[PDB]
């Protein structure tokens, strides 16, 4: 995975690639990695593919009844908490490493959580194998007091470097804007770079092809 | 069988449109410690090659001692030594090459990430890599160690295929290439400030620049940064 | 990393670089390792990111519960409750803390605790992996009762040969100030530390 | 412990399973009947880890013979080898498995038909018209393959039996001291004292 | 990477001389990587080896044996024995012991003074003269068939039918071996090939002219 | 000692014009040794059909596991589970082994009976969720199923059109894997009829 | 400990016609999830109308060819220039590979040409020196991916006549020159797709009586 | 290669040993002769290490041979089993050593005199009125110790080896396939072909 | 180990402790780990004892070969030998050796062979277990140039607090001067450097 997090003006972005891998192979080439924990509080996740979900889905199932026993909306710093306490609980085993960002009452946030339970603050993030390829992008472009749309410009930007630079990285690039005083918009396939060239042949057989020795129908009522 | 011990780190390099541009850092690390600052990891051979050495620096300079001897021994009964018979980038790359595959197939290999840069005497650019494995290959921009996780990415921006190359000035590409020193600074646990610039043009020749520093570095920002998490001051 | 925390006339003021690695990748470039566990009981931190912030949430956590039924606990009361942790989860923990904090009675205090969790009381201390190479210097040049400006000087000198050395310490030098005036946070960039 | 043998016929089922039990450089004996009645119309033979084996087929004879008396009924063949599956299943993740690997040949008196269940000691069952555990398969598969027919008689079944039991005896490289065969039908199980 | 290693091979003597049978499935772990393997050797035109183990090891060797052979014969202006072409191949393997050549391999030639003769060489030294062998990963498959209808008086179609019918045994139950049968007869005069025999064709033709394989649904 | 790959098989699943495909291969071995070839690895619990491959003992484990859920669930709720539903238990009960997991490669298959919508899902040992518009694959030559898919599909394809593409997806990717093959099934799944069919394919 | 071993990735294509024959190979090079070069060819014309590739451990795969390129040059002083025909230069790759049976080429090599009677020709070796005639073979890091599809769509392999019950099998026939390439293209689109160290461009050398031809198409650069 | 036995008796020396060779799980034959005539009346047989054992046999066989032609003259037992000791005793230390056990049976026509050498892989020599390499021994040894006589014809000895192959047919593990018998005497060497 | 080479005005100077360990048993106390391989060209000896005594005598042989034929070899000469030694056969060899010498041409110089066998002309140089210690002291305290009287002053103290915080340094501090007046052997003990 490529996975990143850009702070700006009113709110954060956070952003990611859709590639899946099982060893050298590509398994999914349009999963989704951003998750949504509370509306206004969402997560980047790479790692372990069943983790970064599990965890994310239990943190926000509790944040919600959390939120729901307060009667307020939910912070940053809690799913960030309950992350972290988690995950440093299982030592490093749940090999969840998740970019955390989201808006409440307090303000717009960002932060990372690693699989060993450490967590870090910052204005600019990235995370997983296309890291390196991001961040350098990240650090050659980033300033203070970016724009919304520079924000997502400079997001999207790292995340590509991933997508090209690095073998584990691919696809398209997911977004997410969380902006103070709106409702968070998650942007699925924001870009799609990669789209597949009509292939030469087609490769439909005919009819009766296919050697049978038996057929029957299969009951599925009551 | 061998171990590194004074170790170099990232080499970077890119074509453009007149040459080739290449640069290394001034350090020599043993190990975390940050031992020696005065190390030169560019080595030019004659005035159209300059050779870039990351990895173990006893076996570095042990290279610098075969160049430096290859360029005598081309000397000898060769009155065109420094005219049609004179060393070739891809000449002095092939010797290499050769080297590191023998070192490697005798287990005992030269531990280095070797990039040859230069210009032939057809004009042509010239940037090819090669390392402890014999292993080689070439591309417009070519980078070792973390060089190659993070440079290439940004050179690769600036160059990102064959025909891009003509379009790339000088002045273009060494902005690329002093903004990916800077990145490595920030990022590299086992990289220096000092750097070391070779320009080798089909024009203007070689040109070597020494005691260059990364700066116009964004540390600002920092003094906002407070805690890990949930604490305000 | 490489940390310190000296005492001097005034109280106690903690040092710190900004250096988070991973093997030889800058993970993070501007850390925070000197983090509050009470309003003027800081610590320094070492070795495990995650092991230490686990351990200083805690000790935050305990601190803060102590102050609701005992009033506001002293600096080596917090020394003891890191030490607790330290010690009896010595083979899980990968971590070294330097506890720093000022009363009005007992004005600056610093403890240190190693990876084994034992506790010594110092006028300094140092720490982290950068902290080798400065032992000759910090010895050499440490006065006890230093002014403000001193101690700032000590640390900043001390911290950017430490940083020079160690490829596993660099970016800023953090440091923050305790005494009875409060508590104030100081920053310092390469472009000066550097060049001392 | 070493070689198990199944064979369903028209109607029958017949086991064979060898005579020799081995420790070390000894044959400690060469009589030894590696099967339990777990009900009129149902045998079990086993093979596997010394002890675990029969700890294991008394443990299922018990519980199968519990049902028996509670319920005033014989559990299907069926029935009893997806039990011994899910206790073999439970097995694999446990502290200490069970390493066993048994053949349940049965009489089904509500269907008329007889029926052969491989179950290895990961819990993995098959329903299988002849079945082996161990190496014995390696030899007998491909001869059963080329001689077995599914309309073969009793008779026609042990000498299929011989076939396969003489090969064994020709290419096995230990010495297995010859079969104890039964045979599960409509009128129950018995044993074949001449083989 | 991992290198080639297809197996089922056989190779009995009977009246009408020797038949050889194998497999031509190679893998490489689960992978097949190849159906159509030669795994039957023309040392020369009457000589026979087969392929076991190391597909490389067998070919090298094998075919450097027909050389051996071939010089044998312009130096002793004669046709080398079986006994001593199937030497040569197991001193020169012996040489290699431990270095960790894989082998297994059926040395088959039929001579004036020695009649039909089959040699099993082995990579760890094994030279051993026999009537029947059986070497590969479906070996024990072919062995059941081969030892229950096994007669010296066999007639040639008979016995090339036993030999291709062991082959087809091992190729259904032993995952790491089929594809297709390779056949030959050998003589005095030389040997004969028989053909490539496709398994996939070769099952649904044997299970309804023999009415074997019931478990199957054809 | 992979548990994965110690018994072997195969399961694809394909989407085509208002209708689904899930086929899987019969054998059953361990290693070398072929076992049986009537070991179908294809179970459906209502309209919602399941396939699973790995280690056999797990297969037959979880699908009597899930018959056990759906049935609950079909008493409590008094209608047929769905595929999308399904597809979520299966992930949740895989992930409650995460440190003790069933060594298993399930895939889901189905039409939604409200929305009439095609519908397949795959899934690692673990329980994480692959959705898929085109195709899944599963099993010890899932390299070969992923490269056969991946050049045969095409989208919409009707009814019996799909009954090829994905029968000699399956078909030629067992013959390159010596742990599958010994016989295969395909389940053509349209709104409210499904047909059954066993290929006839090479016995080696 | 030094391992002189390394995976470069990559995957590679043989098809024989009738008077001609294909060897294709990805341009792409590779260590672990970095790119090395985007372009770096691995199909060399060797002379005498031999096409070669050995894919894997590029270092040996670079000092193989090379070899060989060398032993046809020396074929050429020592037997009069006599053409090396495909078959004697399979045998002699043979050798040289088997000569480091101790200590191999971690490659598997493929080479292209036309045999003596001017029919299309490829052989295919395995990295200790074991060779085969066959009219189609993948090799590579996508091999397992490609080569079930070759079976299918060059050999015509599980596909019988429609109507016949399955008991008349699929004729087989000489692929034309255009036929072949679009396999080609198919089966590299295809593996881009699903496997990470396949990608950035395609070389096609193509083989006639007329000389060595050469196509080149991009590929998907994630 | 497993069980080779040797019995000296009054006028001669028999040896024993199994027809069995076996690899992996496969007899891959069942009437293998491990002996090699070294000399007219020097009968050496032998077992371990595949490859190694025939190897090394024949290896010796030609070396004593060659004495023979070279003297017109026949190497003792006691000599020969001298010279069999060294080559063994030099290849223990050897980059690759023989893993061969033997024994050297021979009849001495100076002293008329039976003579059983029993020499394992290391070189280590004795003379016996009975010997065994192996787990062999481990049964044969005692049903010796009891059963042996000095002054025993060839026929009682047969028939004390047959007790010996009994025993050894009932409790050793392994099928081995029966024995090929050779009695060494002052007439020579020659098969017992019905055993 | 802690071991020193110092180049200034006059020439150079080479300093060192005197311990040898065999674990943490002392077994030599007053070690001379200072050596002439050449009248004006002597050496620091680090690592094994052992190894680096076997490499300094070679070394003698070769630099005394050397002047009989071709008159008094450069220090860099002598340089080049100690790493021809080291880095041919740096798989079986534990030696990190400090070379420091006087030209009358070249005046003081000083090269530093670390363990891979690479050759590195600096200054001063600082080598052993205890120089970790000392980087940062001898880094702010280093000037080019001076006199040798703060030479000495400069090594005595830098040696001081190596062997204060490595256990594996201590005993006496030897130092040589090397200068055109001759060479100078000086000595100091525990009682004076100690309380420095
Ligand atoms: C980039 C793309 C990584 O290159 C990202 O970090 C993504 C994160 C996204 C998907 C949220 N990571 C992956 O895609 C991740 C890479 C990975 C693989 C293995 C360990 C850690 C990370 N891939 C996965 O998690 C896949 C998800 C599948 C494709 C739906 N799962 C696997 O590869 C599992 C590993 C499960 C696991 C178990 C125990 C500890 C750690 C991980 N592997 C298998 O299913 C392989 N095998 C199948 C046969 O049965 C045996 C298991
Ligand atoms: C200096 C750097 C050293 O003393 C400081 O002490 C700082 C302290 C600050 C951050 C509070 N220490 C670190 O930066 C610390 C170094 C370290 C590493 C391992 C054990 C102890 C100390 N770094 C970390 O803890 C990082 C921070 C992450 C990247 C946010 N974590 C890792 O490096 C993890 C830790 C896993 C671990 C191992 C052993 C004990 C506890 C935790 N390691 C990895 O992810 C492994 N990594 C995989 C990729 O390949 C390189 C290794
Ligand atoms: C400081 C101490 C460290 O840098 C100095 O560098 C000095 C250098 C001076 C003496 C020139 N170094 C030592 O004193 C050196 C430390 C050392 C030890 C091992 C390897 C490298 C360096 N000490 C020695 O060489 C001692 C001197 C003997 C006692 C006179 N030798 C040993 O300790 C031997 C060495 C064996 C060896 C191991 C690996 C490489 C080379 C040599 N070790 C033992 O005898 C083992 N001993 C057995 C008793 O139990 C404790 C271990
Ligand atoms: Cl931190
Ligand atoms: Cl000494
Ligand atoms: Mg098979
Ligand atoms: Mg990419
Ligand atoms: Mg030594
Ligand atoms: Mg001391």
């Amino acid at each position: 995975t490529t996975i990143v997090g850009v702070k700006f003006n009113n709110g954060v972005v956070i952003a990611a690639d859709t590639r899946s891998t099982q060893g050298p192979i590509v398994a999914d080439k349009n999963c989704a990695k951003l998750h949504r924990i509370s509306p206004k509080i969402w997560c980047a996740g790479a790692g372990t593919a069943a983790d970064t979900e599990a965890v994310t889905q239990l943190i926000g199932s509790n944040i919600e009844l959390h939120s729901l026993y307060t009667s307020r909306e939910p912070r940053v710093v809690s799913a960030l908490q309950m992350l972290k306490q988690h995950l440093f609980k299982y030592q490093g085993h749940i090999g969840a490493y998740l970019i955390v960002a989201g808006v409440d009452p307090t303000g717009s946030h960002l932060f990372s959580i690693h699989a060993h339970g450490s967590t870090d603050v910052g204005y600019y993030l990235s995370l997983g194998s296309g890291s390196l390829a991001a961040m350098a992008v990240l650090e050659s472009h980033w300033k203070q007091d970016l724009t919304k749309e520079e924000a997502i410009k400079l997001a999207s930007d790292a995340i590509q470097a991933g997508i090209w630079n690095d073998l584990g990285s691919g696809s398209n690039v997911d977004v997410c804007v969380m902006e103070i005083g709106k409702d968070a918009e998650y942007l699925r396939n924001y870009l799609t770079p990669n789209v597949r060239e009509e292939k030469q042949k087609s490769y439909k057989f005919p009819r009766g092809t296919t050697a049978v020795l038996k057929e029957s129908i299969v009951n599925i009522c009551d | 069988t061998q171990q590194p011990i004074v170790t170099g780190t990232s080499v970077i390099s890119m074509k453009y449109d007149n040459g080739v541009i290449i640069a290394a850092d001034n350090l020599g690390s043993y190990g975390s410690l940050l031992r020696f600052n005065g190390v030169e990891r560019l080595i030019p051979v004659g005035d159209n090659t300059v050779v870039g050495i990351s990895g173990d620096i006893s076996d570095m300079q042990h290279i610098e001692r075969l160049l430096k001897d290859l360029v005598t021994e081309n000397a000898y009964d060769n009155p065109l030594a420094d005219a049609e018979e004179a060393l070739e980038p891809s000449y002095i790359f092939e010797y290499l090459a050769t080297v590191m595959y023998q070192r490697r197939s005798k287990m005992n290999p030269l531990w280095n990430a070797i990039i040859v840069a230069g210009v032939q005497s057809n004009g042509d650019q010239f940037l090819r890599y090669v390392n402890l494995l014999g292993v080689t290959y070439s591309s417009p921009t070519l980078a070792t160690g973390f060089g190659a996780h993070m440079a290439n990415p940004l050179l690769r921006k600036v160059v990102d295929r064959e025909s891009d190359i003509p379009k790339t000035t000088v002045q273009v590409a060494e902005e690329a290439i002093v903004n990916a020193m800077r990145v490595l600074y920030y990022r590299d646990a086992r990289s220096s400030r000092n750097f070391s610039l070779a320009i080798i043009d089909k024009n203007t020749g070689l040109t070597f620049k020494k005691n260059l520093q990364v700066e116009n570095m964004k540390w600002d920002f920092a003094k906002d940064i407070k805690g890990y998490g949930t604490q305000k001051i | 990393t490489s940390i310190m925390a000296v005492t001097f006339k005034d109280g106690v003021i903690l040092g710190a670089d900004s250096r988070t690695t991973t093997g030889a990748y800058i993970a993070n470039r501007v850390t925070d390792k000197l983090t509050r566990v009470h309003d003027k009981i800081w610590c320094c931190r070492s070795g495990s990111a995650a092991d230490t912030q686990a351990i200083a949430d805690i000790v935050q956590y305990h601190l803060e519960l102590y102050t609701s039924q005992y009033g506001t606990p002293s600096t080596e009361t917090a020394a003891s409750v890191f030490k607790e942790l330290c010690y009896e989860n010595k083979d899980n923990l990968t971590a070294g803390i330097i506890v720093a904090g000022y009363d009005d009675k007992n004005k600056g205090e610093v403890y240190t605790i190693p990876l084994g969790g034992s506790v010594h009381k110092l006028p300094y201390a140092i720490a982290g992996s950068g902290s080798t190479f400065i032992y000759g210097y910090c010895d050499k040049n440490f006065r006890e009762n230093m002014s403000k400006e001193e101690t700032v000087d000590f640390i900043k000198h001390s911290l950017s040969q430490a940083i020079k050395w160690d490829g596993s310490s660099g970016g800023v030098i953090r440091m923050v100030v305790l005494t009875a005036a409060g508590v104030e946070r100081l920053i310092f960039y390469p472009d000066e530390y550097e060049q001392l | 412990m070493d070689i198990i043998l199944g064979i369903r016929v028209q109607d029958s089922v017949i086991l064979a399973s060898s005579k020799a039990v081995t420790r070390g450089i000894s044959v400690l004996k060469d009589s030894d009947d590696k099967t339990r009645q777990l009900s009129p119309h149902t045998l079990m033979s086993f093979a596997g880890e010394a002890g675990d084996t029969v700890q294991f087929a008394e443990y299922i004879q018990a519980n199968i013979q519990l049902y028996s008396i509670r319920e005033d009924y014989e559990l299907s063949p069926q029935a009893v080898s997806s039990f011994v599956r899910q206790e073999l299943a439970k097995s694999i993740r446990s502290r200490r498995p069970y390493q066993v690997n048994v053949l349940i040949g049965g009489y089904d008196k509500k269907k008329n038909k007889p029926e052969l269940y491989q179950i290895d000691y990961l819990g993995t069952k098959v329903e299988l018209p002849y079945g082996a555990h161990g190496y014995s398969g390696f030899y007998t598969f491909s001869l059963l393959d080329h001689h077995y027919r599914p309309d073969m008689t009793t008779e026609e079944g042990l000498d299929l039996l011989k076939l396969c039991v003489q090969e064994l005896e020709k290419r096995m490289p230990m010495d297995f001291k010859g079969v104890i065969v039964k045979i599960v039908d409509k009128d129950g199980i018995r044993q074949v004292d001449d083989f | 990477i991992k290198i080639a290693h297809g197996c089922t091979t056989l190779a009995f003597r009977f009246q009408g001389g020797i038949i050889v049978a194998v497999d031509s499935r190679a893998t490489a772990g689960n992978w097949v990587a190849s159906q159509t393997v030669k795994k039957v050797i023309e040392i020369n035109p009457f000589l026979l080896g087969t392929m076991a183990g190391g597909a490389a090891d067998c070919q090298f060797w094998e075919t450097w044996l027909g050389s051996q052979c071939r010089l044998h014969e312009l130096r002793e202006k004669e046709r080398i024995s079986v006994a001593a072409a199937s030497k040569i191949l197991s001193n020169l393997v012996y040489q290699y012991k431990g270095a960790g050549l894989s082998m297994g391999t059926m040395i088959c030639g039929y001579t004036r003074k020695e009649g039909p003769t089959i040699y099993y060489v082995d990579s760890d030294g094994t030279r051993l003269k026999g009537d029947i062998f059986c070497v590969g990963s479906g070996q024990t498959f072919a062995y059941g068939v081969l030892d229950s209808n096994y007669k010296w008086d066999l007639s040639v179609e008979d016995a090339l039918y036993l030999g291709k019918r062991s082959i087809l045994a091992a190729a259904h139950r032993d995952a790491y071996s089929g594809g297709s049968v390779n056949l030959y007869h050998v003589t005095e005069d030389g040997w004969i090939y028989h053909g490539n025999h496709d398994v996939g064709e070769l099952f649904w033709k044997v299970k309804e002219e023999e009415g074997s394989f019931n478990n199957v649904i054809g | 000692s992979d548990p994965s790959s110690i018994n072997g098989g195969i399961v694809v699943a394909m989407t085509g014009k208002d209708c689904v495909a899930i086929a899987c291969d019969l054998r059953l071995g361990s290693q070398s040794l072929g076992v049986s070839n009537k070991f179908e690895k294809i179970f459906h619990y209502g309209h919602v059909f399941l396939g699973i491959t790995g280690l056999a003992t797990d297969v037959t484990t979880l699908n009597e596991m899930f018959r056990y859920k759906t049935n609950l669930y079909k008493l409590k709720e008094e209608r047929a589970i769905e595929p999308e539903t399904f597809t979520q238990l299966v992930s949740s009960s895989l992930y409650e082994r995460r440190f003790g997991p069933y060594f298993v490669g399930p895939v889901v298959a189905g039409i939604n009976s409200k929305s009439g919508k095609p519908f397949i899902a795959g899934f690692d040992l673990i329980g994480c969720i692959d959705e898929a518009k085109d195709f899944i694959v599963s099993g010890t030559a899932s390299d070969q199923l992923f490269g056969m898919c991946e050049s045969l599909y095409e989208p919409n394809l009707e009814p019996e059109d799909l009954f090829e593409t994905i029968s000699q997806a399956l078909l030629n990717a067992a013959d390159r894997d010596a742990l599958s093959g010994w016989g295969a099934v395909v389940y053509i799944i349209k709104k409210d009829e499904v047909v059954k069919r066993y290929l006839k394919m090479r016995q080696d | 400990q030094f391992n002189p071993y390394g995976d470069n990735g990559g995957t590679i294509l043989g098809i024989a016609g009738e008077d001609f024959a294909v060897l294709a190979g990805d341009t792409r090079n590779i260590t672990d999830y970095s790119i090395n070069s985007r372009y770096e060819p691995k199909v060399f014309d060797c002379g005498d109308n031999i096409v070669m590739s050995a894919n894997g451990f590029a270092a040996d795969g670079d000092a193989l060819v090379k070899r060989f390129k060398n032993s046809v040059k020396w074929y050429h002083f020592d037997h009069n220039d006599k053409k090396l025909s495909i078959n004697s230069a399979a045998r002699n790759i043979q050798h040289l590979l088997y000569g480091k049976r101790f200590f191999p080429y971690y490659v598997h090599t493929i080479i292209a040409g036309l045999d003596e009677d001017g029919k299309g020709a490829v052989y295919s070796f395995d990295p200790v020196g074991s060779y085969e005639r066959e009219q189609c073979r993948a090799g590579g890091a996508a091999a397992s991916l490609i080569m079930p599809f070759l079976d299918n769509q060059v050999n015509f392999k599980n596909q019988y006549e429609p109507g016949t019950n399955g008991k008349v099998k699929k004729p087989l026939k000489y692929l034309s020159v255009e036929e072949v390439i679009k396999l080609v293209r198919d089966s590299f689109t295809s593996a881009t797709e699903r496997h990470i160290q396949v990608g950035d461009g395609l070389e096609i050398l193509i083989v006639t009586k007329d000389g060595v031809r050469k196509e080149f198409y991009e590929l998907k650069r994630d």
